[PDB]
């Protein structure tokens, strides 16, 4: 399979500031990489699909963008409601591998 | 935005010359046509549909269970599906019988827009090029 | 002391900027997927004038050109299988039994073909590899074609050859490519030797995964290349001196039978077995790859410091991701690469190494999906002659590096040869004082401000003056044009009709910059200077329109009378 | 508002066979692929495998040496069927719907996620 | 054609109550035809208010 | 060719009198092909007077 890893493995961060998560690819999967989002007593629900497009009712703060194995989501202007488990998942080869995962802190 | 009030000049509008109407027309018929292009054809699907009718201000006739029979993705293949179409966009054929078709399908390529393709009207300025201008008529009545 | 402000118009400054560029065919037609009508003949001579002075900061790895490379090639790909066949009715359950003999590699299906003429159901029998064939069901001889479900598989014309042809990107009116002459140069950084060149060298656009085929080759030593050299997981594309060969064959002989599709369309498939079934083999000759390995893992040491280096074959998984593939004689290759990285240096068997290789017909370019290419199949033998020119190898812990051979996408198979070059964005306007009032291109860049402004001529005089690539063009030519008469306008609300250098008289304040003349016009470069007062541009610019050509023409309207 | 949810023991020893029902609510199945995938504590989120349709082609996770079989059962209910359960596979399982057209929401994604039920050994 | 602009707004509300779910069926290899599926609740009709 | 061009301009009149009616015919799955259906009076030869 074609394993992910995802940088930083966590971070603390308060309302209002600009988050930044990479996700690095062992190979080229193009533009096919999706941006999901977990929380706690929840399933994860998607944020971002093809690797830039917001699924529908995202709310526009969150940014996501990236090509070949390199990708990042930024989250600018943190929400309480923001503090969640982000995870990035490629598209290309199946099984979709997903990856360690990023929490976010208060 | 930059307004100017052109003092002691007055000007003759008439809006039924107005070839910016005319412009806004071929602007909107191209929009629609260049959104709808790359979205499914429902070529295949139009087939003998033998459709019955939905049992529920109530209605009485305009919603039809209606099905039909389609190809799968293996092609050899056949299925047979069912959806629920209104009244209007089917067509009776074979005098009284059960077989619909879908209206204006034997003339025209059924294009679907895609859900994502949102209809919800934004407003939309037209400029002018430089060397050009838009004189507004401020008269209240 | 009484300075007043002059402007110049052709000056040698220049800053980053991302254009499209013209692609340019060698003059030397055949309907190579890159398609030659595109592209306009090269000039027969190019011109690289070798700019002194100047030291220009290079960085492969932010680079508009190979994106613009990338978008270019996928869509002449796209372009030139538009009007070939796509394989609709084709998707058909197909009954497969093993081949009689590799084993199990090619399968002997039959299929119902339903043609256009809809009063016959043909049954067809053809060969397919087992890679672009999958299971339907628990019934072992029933399957599919592998990704026809979820994609529209376009055949690719027999017609269209795949050889690669060098192919340059020439800069269009208004910028410039500058070259790093450089014989060591590490990708990222400054160069010492720079030039100017209107077209780029030939670049063969060779597609291949783990490793670079064919190209240029490294002059002084062995070159690795890596934007940060410790985040791992970003390509570390490693360039040769000496060229290892891979000479490949595929030594089983076909036959192509075509079946009708509609009228005037055909799916060419694989007819029968001429010969016994052979493998694959490609060869390359274990000493020469001892040698290159040697001179890579020595530059390795040097970089990574003295650790063990460990050179591992790729994961496992699918074949498509994990094996080379070729782009050789019309016939995708996969070769498993597993023999060449299976070596730990630290610090008898056989002399050529045999990579099996298994052929696939239908494929997924450029890391898409929901679209597929089916290539028909060649008769006879193919025999590749090709050259090793460079590798690509990932990082991964007990004080030794894990060495694979990755990649990525195909832009990476560009950084590798467009490492030399940037596109630069001139800007011929700028100010000076001056004591009034009212070589080839960039060669006098990185001379003084005096002796450059004698130059300002051919700066000036070269700078400024169908399809998709058509309407690319006309927006790139529409968009230099505008340019142009922005600098046009700029110097006649500026009093300066015709007059490379026109002095306006404005006063030569003391905030921007308080250096004597001879400060000013020696010991700087033009782009010193124009860094310098950049702040106070917009400032200056008004002060050479408002103060001056309103008053002026006042003045001159109040002259007649 | 398309909902999905797991059913199912949430206590299975080793080497006997693993069931759980996913039930679709809001919508019957229609033609995406139906998944299932795991999440081990510790560990990142797995595919096990997925059916297309109502009946029709499936694939698996081939790095589960045949251990899985997935079927539908009712037009609104399908199954996943582990074989050979050991204690390695502790996890929240969740099923998923994951979308094959670029014309809608969340082309090649999970689009539509369930709650998910947490299976121990 | 007589067009007559008013001085002030008139509200509409329109409402469309019969509960809706979508079903999509494969037209080909990657071609969905979103239509319609079961009806959820009972049979209404679509009425503008004014 | 010997193109030749007339001072004068010869009057070619040319008609088929013949009635038809249109029969749009359905034979597949797509837009309907459309076709010649009864000849309403007698055959008669389309002709060309000079
Ligand atoms: C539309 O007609 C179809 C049959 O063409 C109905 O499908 C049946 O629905 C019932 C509901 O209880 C199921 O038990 C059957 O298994 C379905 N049969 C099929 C698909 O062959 C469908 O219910 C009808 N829809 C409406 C709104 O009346
Ligand atoms: C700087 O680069 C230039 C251009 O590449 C070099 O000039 C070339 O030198 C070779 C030496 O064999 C000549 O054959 C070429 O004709 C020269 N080219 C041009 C355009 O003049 C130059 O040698 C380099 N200088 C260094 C590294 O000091
Ligand atoms: C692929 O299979 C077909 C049918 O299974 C083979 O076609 C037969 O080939 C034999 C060879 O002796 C002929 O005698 C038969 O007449 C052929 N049958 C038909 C129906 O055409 C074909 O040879 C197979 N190809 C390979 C390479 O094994
Ligand atoms: C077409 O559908 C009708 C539904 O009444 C069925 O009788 C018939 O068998 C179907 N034909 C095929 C070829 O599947
Ligand atoms: C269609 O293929 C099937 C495969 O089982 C075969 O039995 C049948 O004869 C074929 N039909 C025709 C008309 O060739
Ligand atoms: C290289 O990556 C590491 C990762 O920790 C980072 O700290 C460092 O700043 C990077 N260096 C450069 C030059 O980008
Ligand atoms: C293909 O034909 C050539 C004809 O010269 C022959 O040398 C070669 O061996 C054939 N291939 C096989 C696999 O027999
Ligand atoms: C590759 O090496 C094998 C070793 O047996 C030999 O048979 C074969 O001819 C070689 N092929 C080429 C193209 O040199
Ligand atoms: C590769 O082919 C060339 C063709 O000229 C030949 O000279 C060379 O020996 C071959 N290399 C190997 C390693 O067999
Ligand atoms: C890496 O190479 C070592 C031997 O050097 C081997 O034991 C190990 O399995 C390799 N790892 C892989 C292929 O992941
Ligand atoms: C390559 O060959 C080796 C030989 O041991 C084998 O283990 C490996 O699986 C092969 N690789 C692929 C990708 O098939
Ligand atoms: C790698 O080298 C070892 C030691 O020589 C050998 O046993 C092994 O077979 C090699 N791997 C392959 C794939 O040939
Ligand atoms: C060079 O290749 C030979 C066989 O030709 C092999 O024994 C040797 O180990 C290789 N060299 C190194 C430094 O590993
Ligand atoms: C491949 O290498 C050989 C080494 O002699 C050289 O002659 C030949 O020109 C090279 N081919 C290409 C395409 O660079
Ligand atoms: C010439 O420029 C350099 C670079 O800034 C500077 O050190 C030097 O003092 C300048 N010369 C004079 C005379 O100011
Ligand atoms: C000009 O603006 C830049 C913006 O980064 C600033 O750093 C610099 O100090 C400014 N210089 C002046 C006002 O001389
Ligand atoms: C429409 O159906 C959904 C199904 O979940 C339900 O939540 C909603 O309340 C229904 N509409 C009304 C008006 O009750
Ligand atoms: C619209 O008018 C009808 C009249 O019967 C009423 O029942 C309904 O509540 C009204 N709907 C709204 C949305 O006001
Ligand atoms: C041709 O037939 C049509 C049939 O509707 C009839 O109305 C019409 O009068 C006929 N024309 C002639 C010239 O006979
Ligand atoms: C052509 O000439 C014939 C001679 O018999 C006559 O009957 C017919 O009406 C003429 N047609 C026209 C269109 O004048």
């Amino acid at each position: 399979d074609i394993q992910m890893t995802q940088s930083p493995s966590s971070l603390s961060a308060s309302v209002g500031d600009t988050v930044t998560i990479t996700c690095q690819a062992r190979h080229a999967v193009g533009k096919n990489l999706n941006w999901y989002q977990q929380k706690p007593g929840r399933g994860p629900q998607l944020l971002i699909y093809m690797a830039s497009s917001r699924h529908s009712g995202v709310p526009s703060r969150f940014r996501g963008s990236g090509s070949g194995r390199e990708f990042t989501l930024t989250i600018n202007n943190l929400q309480p409601e923001d503090f969640a488990t982000y995870s990035c998942q490629q598209g290309y080869t199946y099984p979709w591998t997903f990856g360690q995962g990023t929490k976010v802190e208060m | 935005p930059q307004e100017v009030v052109l003092e002691n000049v007055t000007e003759h509008f008439n809006m039924w010359k107005n070839n910016m109407v005319e412009q806004m027309q071929t602007d909107i018929i191209s929009l629609w046509d260049q959104s709808l292009k790359p979205c499914v054809k429902l070529t295949p699907l139009c087939v003998t549909l033998n459709c019955k009718d939905v049992n529920a201000t109530m209605e009485r006739g305009e919603i039809k269970n209606c099905s039909f029979n389609i190809t799968t993705e293996l092609r050899d293949k056949v299925q047979k599906v069912y959806a629920l179409f209104y009244k209007l966009d089917v067509v009776p054929i074979d005098n009284n019988n059960t077989s619909y078709r879908l209206i204006s399908c034997d003339t025209s390529v059924i294009t679907q827009a895609c859900p994502k393709i949102s209809f919800e009207p934004i407003p939309i300025h037209y400029c002018a090029p430089a060397g050009f201008a838009i004189l507004k008529c401020n008269d209240k009545t | 002391e009484k300075l007043w402000v002059t402007v110049y118009y052709g000056v040698p400054v220049w800053k980053d900027a991302e254009t499209t560029l013209f692609c340019a065919s060698d003059a030397k037609e055949k309907h190579n997927v890159w398609a030659t009508h595109a592209c306009v003949p090269t000039d027969p001579n190019p011109q690289e004038v070798v700019l002194e002075n100047v030291t220009e900061h290079f960085n492969m790895w932010k680079n508009n050109m190979v994106e613009q490379m990338q978008t270019d090639i996928i869509s002449l790909w796209d372009q030139s299988l538009k009007p070939c066949v796509k394989l609709t009715p084709l998707c058909v359950t197909l009954n497969c039994k093993d081949v009689n003999a590799e084993r199990g590699e090619i399968k002997n299906c039959s299929f119902n073909i339903t043609t256009e003429l809809r009063d016959k159901v043909q049954k067809v029998y053809a060969l397919f590899y087992k890679l672009d064939v999958v299971p339907i069901d628990n019934n072992n001889t029933s399957y599919r074609l592998i990704s026809c479900d979820t994609s529209v598989i376009t055949q690719a014309c027999p017609k269209i050859s795949f050889e690669p042809i060098p192919i340059h990107y020439c800069a269009p009116a208004g910028f410039a490519i500058l070259k790093c002459n450089d014989k060591t140069f590490n990708g990222k950084g400054p160069c010492k030797n720079v030039s100017t060149v209107q077209c780029t060298h030939g670049i063969r656009p060779v597609v291949s995964t783990q490793l670079l085929l064919n190209g240029s080759l490294a002059e002084e030593e062995v070159v690795i290349r890596s934007d940060n050299f410790t985040n791992n997981a970003k390509t570390i594309i490693v360039q040769l001196k000496e060229s290892v060969e891979i000479n490949c064959t595929r030594p089983n002989n076909y036959t192509r039978k075509s079946i009708r599709i509609g009228p005037g369309r055909a799916f060419y498939t694989m007819g029968e077995i001429i010969g016994d079934i052979r493998q694959a083999h490609c060869n390359i000759s274990r000493a020469k790859w001892n040698d290159t390995l040697k001179q890579i893992v020595i530059k390795l040491r040097e970089q990574f410091e003295n650790k063990t280096i460990v050179f591992n074959h790729s994961s496992g998984g699918d074949p498509e991701i994990v094996m080379h593939s070729f782009n050789c004689g019309g016939e995708f290759f996969y070769c498993n690469s597993t023999q060449l990285f299976n070596s730990t240096w630290n610090n008898t068997e056989g002399n050529t190494i045999t990579l099996p290789c298994r052929i696939k017909q239908i494929i997924n370019m450029w890391q898409r999906v929901g679209q597929a290419m089916y290539a028909p199949p060649i008769r006879g033998q193919i025999r590749c002659s090709s050259n090793i020119t460079g590798l690509l190898l990932t990082r991964d812990e007990n004080g030794t590096e894990i060495f694979r051979p990755g990649g990525g996408d195909m832009r990476d198979n560009w950084r590798s040869e467009l490492y030399k070059y940037k596109v630069v964005k001139i800007e011929p306007l700028g100010v000076a004082p001056t004591r009034c009032k009212r070589r080839g291109f960039l060669g006098a860049a990185g001379s003084t401000m005096g002796a450059a402004s004698m130059t300002l001529t051919v700066q000036a005089r070269n700078l400024l003056s169908l399809g998709v690539w058509g309407i690319k063009q006309l927006q790139a030519r529409v968009l230099a044009v505008e340019r142009y008469l922005r600098d046009q306008q700029l110097l006649g609300i500026w009093g300066c009709s015709g007059k490379l250098i026109c002095t306006t008289a404005v006063p030569w304040n003391a905030s921007w910059s308080n250096k004597s003349l001879d400060r000013i016009w020696n010991n700087m470069t033009w782009m010193e200077w124009e860094r310098e007062i950049d702040n106070y541009t917009s400032e200056i610019y008004t002060l050479i329109e408002e103060s001056q050509n309103q008053q002026e023409k006042n003045e001159q309207e109040l002259l007649c009378l | 508002q398309v909902q999905l949810q797991e059913s199912g023991p949430g206590l299975v020893k080793p080497s006997e066979t693993l069931s759980l029902t996913c039930t679709v609510s809001g919508g019957s199945i229609d033609d995406y692929f139906w998944n299932w995938v795991r999440q081990p504590p510790g560990k990142p989120l797995e595919c096990i495998g997925y059916i297309f349709g109502r009946g029709g082609g499936t694939k698996y996770n081939p790095s589960l040496d045949n251990r899985v079989t997935i079927s539908t059962d009712t037009p609104n209910q399908f199954s996943l069927k582990l074989r050979s359960v050991t204690v390695a596979d502790t996890a929240i399982y969740y099923c998923a719907r994951w979308n094959l057209y670029d014309d809608d929401f969340g082309y090649n994604s999970f689009a539509v996620w369930g709650r998910g039920v947490l299976v121990t050994v």
